[PDB]
RNA sequence: AAAUAUUGGCGAGAGACCGAUAGCGAACAAGUACAGUGAUGGAAAGAUGAAAAGAACUUUGAAAAGAGAGUGAAAAAGUACGUGAAAUUGUUGAAAGGGAAGGGCAUUUGAUCAGACAUGGUGUUUUGUAUUUCACUGGCCAGCAUCAGUUUUGGUGGCA
RNA sequence: GACGUAAGUCAAGGAUGCUGGCAUAAUGGUUAUAUGCCGCCCGUCUUGAAACACGGACCAAGGAGUCUAACGUCUAUGCGAGUGUUUGGGUGUAAAACCCAUACGCGUAAUGAAAGUGAACGUAGGUUGGGGCCUCGCAAGAGGUGCACAAUCGACCGAU
RNA sequence: ACUAAUCGAACCAUCUAGUAGCUGGUUCCUGCCGAAGUUUCCCUCAGGAUAGCAGAAGCUCGUAUCAGUUUUAUGAGGUA
RNA sequence: AAGCGUGUUACCUAUACUCUACCGUCAGGGUUGAUAUGAUGCCCUGACGAGUAGGCAGGCGUGGAGGUCAGUGACGAAGCCUAGACCGUAAGGUCGGGUCGAACGGCCUCUAGUGCAGAUCUUGGUGGUAGUAGCAAAUAUUCAAAUGAGAACUUUGAAG
């Protein structure tokens, strides 16, 4: 009989292993689970952590966006890590040579990519070539992006979208929104 | 499945997850949208803000093939261009020999400006523009011609 | 025979009943959480049936062995058998209960010839 | 398949035990103990027999020969617990009993093959108990009504209280 | 005209369907028996055995029927028939019993039940060389000595 | 870690050594009963049930959060600025499987009631914090780069 | 009153499985966490929505921008 | 005083506290250059474990589907009974015996009309009540013979 000032038996609450079946995927946590373990170098305990985000948290990385982590000074040689997919862009034009590793190239990533004068390989290439994350940069796809967030945390007066399937006039657009009927907000 | 929902779970627990007092009935709320001005008021001005009441014109007999007008910035401008062919046009910009991009018939009617487009000469087609697509393609040396 | 183990402390031997069970004919003796609001039995009042647990839990070291200390092993014909050749330690032999008896003596004698220990020999016989 | 396999077999070997950090110190007997004292017997053959205690064996036992000739009881050996050590002692620097150890009361050796299912005395054993107790009985004599003592057994009266009893 | 609909009719083919309280109300002489003045309502009821081979014949009884015999692989398949559960009932047996009984902890008493190790076994002369003709140990239960952890009860010594 | 010049030994990261009996109903299990103590009849409504609250004579079977249209969050998978074959067509071993075009759906641009307009001054901006990486540093630590993100000030687009 | 044992609106079938903020019931085990009966609005008081309390999914980081706490200092109160 | 007021100690016992073992959960860790059945596994350390409504996770079970065990079975499948045994904390699984007669399992998945003690639940059946209440209005039967196995009730006669 004590007190307990917190929740006991309380679970982490993060993700210690991928949920999703996919076999692969956890020969690259079994790969980065014995690097992170046997290895004294953060890069591999934060990469093993970014192996089990679910999909939404594992956005995708444009080739644009690993352009504009190698705009960075001090990071023209520098390997670029994405855990996730990397899909192209038809923004940029001009991509600098770099090697990429990633868990899912699209196929539009790879031909801009190695047609670039580029080259694309995996975490597992990744653990070859770089064990303790030498030269190496992480990317993270942007997350309040998506457009189940845009509902998130809904209230009067917060810039909030409303969550509605057809947006237009005669939709939300009355008493409550406009202040000529009803209020505003 | 069957097999995986809470209900299979939920045999020998005698209010199968609806409460002893709460007494899961069939409508206690209303049906649809009631009460939306009543009872659930509340919810309905926070939630859901401007559901109730008139808001601009009526649009009699309304046609979507009359505002079919999606619009192309022009950073995907460079996509309408097979990819086989962008490089030789995106490389040697020519003034004399500019790609001709019909945005028309492949279905987008109106140029905007997202714009960085690189500066070689290219060709539009489009039904409309906008004020700043166009300083974008003539700051690339293009032009902007009109068709219908 | 097998290997050493710890002593066998099953910690609870007493079958659990569900409450009422010979009270009336309908209930039936298979255990039932008694989920009512007012039972005796789940508020765990003194002097009453006591409910399955954790804490019963058997002894990980000792948890599915027999008291001759095998686990038990559902063999059906001569194939299975042969699985269990040099793991006669732990496991003992059990023939299934539908194997025919002109295919039990085939088995007994292979079983007997491979000192594996069957935990039913006396089934199924004639004399 | 009647029922498919289990994949994790445990381990069939055999591992062996870890080094134990126990000795076997010699026993230290009780003050109440002296050679050639007088004890009482309190469980066996011969509860309530008053005897003499002889020697301390390694075996932790105690080598006893209430004089066969007085009490029926041989020289033999007796658990140290079993036994109550009463203030009386007779002196016992006459008597070799050095002959006498844990292989010397081996009783046999027995196997299965020898199984007494359905259900003699060495002329050793005999003269031993002579010789040892020639030693006692010359010099049990001394004093006075020892000899009856040692003969009678020894039991609780009713009335009196072992624990306020000094033996 | 066609592409379209078709829980009616006829024919046909299928099923991750139901399996005799299910599936049509209706697997069976089912919209039948039956109820209602009438409109209408509307069930229950499948399975011996491969084959009736459906128990000839003797005896008791008035007869049903019983006992036999017999057919049958089986009558623990006899048409009141595949298997035949429980409530409920009888017989026998076991136990208990001063206004309930029943249940839990613990154990007695009675009844009843799995098991060792009784192992090629640290080997020993085979009757024209694979029987070791005495074995190593654990199976149960304890006792003692030395120890370790927790604790309890004391006897004393020294010191402030 | 101790004791030992040391070798070693030990009460030092958890029990050993010896001995005896029995080897089976002996220990134990199950069950019945007895004895000590305890135990109110369950489900539900309820602040409160053993209730002088209601349902429940007993037994067997049947019996109650299912499916679908459209969705929300979460998750998995495929592809990924694209995605979706299966309205249809070709094919087939034939309700399967395989292959296929255009459209179309959602997304890629928002805003306005609408007419309409429509998103880079800047390295896609600045500031602060920011995992990680990099330079030095034995090491802390100091710097540089700092994606995601959080706040804010901006900048551009629509509307007033 | 009576109108086929039916009458302050017969009976039969269907729409119909009418409606229910109301009553009863809601079937296996174990494990972990684990409340509420309060705010506000409602022809609302046997019910809902909304906030609160709870679970789960987690996400970003790694000892802090913390705390049903005290001290120090400085305010405020109008109860005993 | 076994009352009152007070004090001294001794003592009794909670599922409380300490320690130990075991179980589960949580957290923090360890575990791959011929080392382990090759990683949701194994192992170490520590702390916890009440609980309705409710949430979530891991499992047991039933009807059927795809696959596999070249699975089981007329020398006996399923079913059923079993104060017989074992396993699992438990849902349940497995075995032994008897009846039994023809199909049915284990594992990986898939699926659903998937688990009953209740609903004055439905249908069917059977109880205690219980050989009980009752078979008592209509004045009323009796004798003998006959038939018949059997006569208060049938005849026929005689009476009333």
């Amino acid at each position: 009989g004590i007190d307990h000032t917190s929740k006991q038996h309380k679970r982490s609450g993060h993700r210690t292993a991928p949920k999703s079946d996919n076999v692969y995927l956890k020969l690259l946590v079994k790969l980065y689970t014995f690097l992170a373990r046997r290895t004294d170098a953060p890069f591999n305990k934060v990469v093993l952590k970014a192996l089990f985000l679910s999909k939404i948290n594992r956005p995708p990385v444009s080739v644009s966006r690993i352009a504009r982590a190698l705009k960075q000074e001090g990071a023209a040689n520098k390997t670029v890590v994405v855990v996730g997919t990397v899909t192209d862009d038809a923004r940029i034009f001009e991509f600098p040579k770099t090697t990429v590793a990633a868990l899912r190239f699209t196929a539009g990533a790879r031909a801009k990519i190695v047609k670039a004068g580029g080259e694309c390989i995996t975490l597992d290439q990744l653990a070859v070539r770089a064990p303790k994350g030498q030269n190496t940069l992480i990317l993270r796809g942007p997350r309040n992006s998506r457009e189940a967030v845009r509902h998130f945390g809904m209230g009067p007066h917060k810039g909030k979208a409303p969550r509605i399937l057809s947006t237009g006039r005669k939709f939300e657009r009355a008493r409550g929104r406009r202040r000529s009927k009803g209020f505003k907000v | 499945p069957s097999r995986f929902t809470k209900t299979r779970k939920h045999r020998g627990h005698v209010s199968a997850g609806k409460g002893r007092i709460g007494k899961h009935r069939k409508h206690p709320g209303g049906r649809g949208m009631a009460g939306g001005q009543h009872h659930h008021r509340i919810n309905m001005d926070k939630y859901h803000p401007g559901y109730f009441g008139k808001v601009g014109m009526r649009y009699f007999h309304k046609q979507q093939a009359h505002f079919w007008k999606p619009v192309l910035n022009l950073d995907k401008l460079w996509t309408l261009i097979p990819e086989d062919k962008r490089d030789q046009y995106l490389k040697s910009a020519s003034k004399e020999t500019a790609p001709v991009i019909d945005t028309l018939a492949a279905g987008y009617g109106k140029i905007l400006g997202k714009g960085r487009i690189p500066n070689v000469p290219v060709i539009v087609k489009a039904r409309f523009v906008s004020k700043l697509a166009e300083e974008k393609i003539r700051a690339a040396g293009g032009v902007v011609e009109l068709i219908a | 025979a097998s290997l050493p183990h710890p002593k066998i402390v099953k910690k609870h031997t007493k079958k659990f009943k569900r409450h009422h069970s010979d009270r009336y004919h309908r209930v039936a003796e298979n255990w039932r959480k008694q989920k009512g609001i007012d039972s005796v039995v789940r508020r765990r009042f003194r002097g009453n049936i006591s409910q399955p647990k954790i804490g019963y839990g058997s002894n990980k070291k000792t948890k599915f062995l027999s008291p001759s200390g095998h686990k038990t092993f559902l063999v059906a014909n001569v194939k299975d058998l042969e699985t269990l050749t040099m793991h006669t330690k732990t496991y003992a032999a059990e023939i299934a209960h539908n194997i025919s008896a002109k295919n039990r003596v085939v088995i007994l004698a292979r079983a007997k010839a491979l000192g594996i220990k069957v935990t039913n020999p006396k089934g199924r016989l004639a004399l | 398949s009647a029922q498919k396999a289990p994949k994790w077999y445990p381990s069939e070997d055999v591992a062996a035990l870890k080094k134990t950090r126990k000795a076997a110190r010699p026993q230290k007997l009780r003050a109440s103990l002296v050679p050639g004292t007088v004890l009482i017997l309190l469980a066996g053959r011969f509860r309530g027999k008053r005897v003499v205690y002889l020697k301390h064996l390694e075996d932790n036992t105690l080598l006893i020969s209430g004089p066969f000739k007085v009490n029926g009881v041989p020289l033999r050996r007796v658990n140290a617990r079993y036994v109550i050590a009463t203030s009386t002692k007779v002196s016992v620097e006459g008597v070799n009993v050095e002959k006498f150890n844990v292989e010397y009361f081996a009783k046999e050796k027995l196997t299965k093959k020898e199984k007494k299912e359905a259900k003699e005395i060495k002329a050793e054993r005999v003269e031993d108990q002579k010789v040892v107790d020639k030693a006692l009985i010359a010099e049990i004599k001394k004093t006075p009504l020892l000899k009856q003592y040692l003969s009678a057994s020894f039991s609780l009266k009713n009335g009196d209280k072992p624990h306020m009893l000094k033996f």
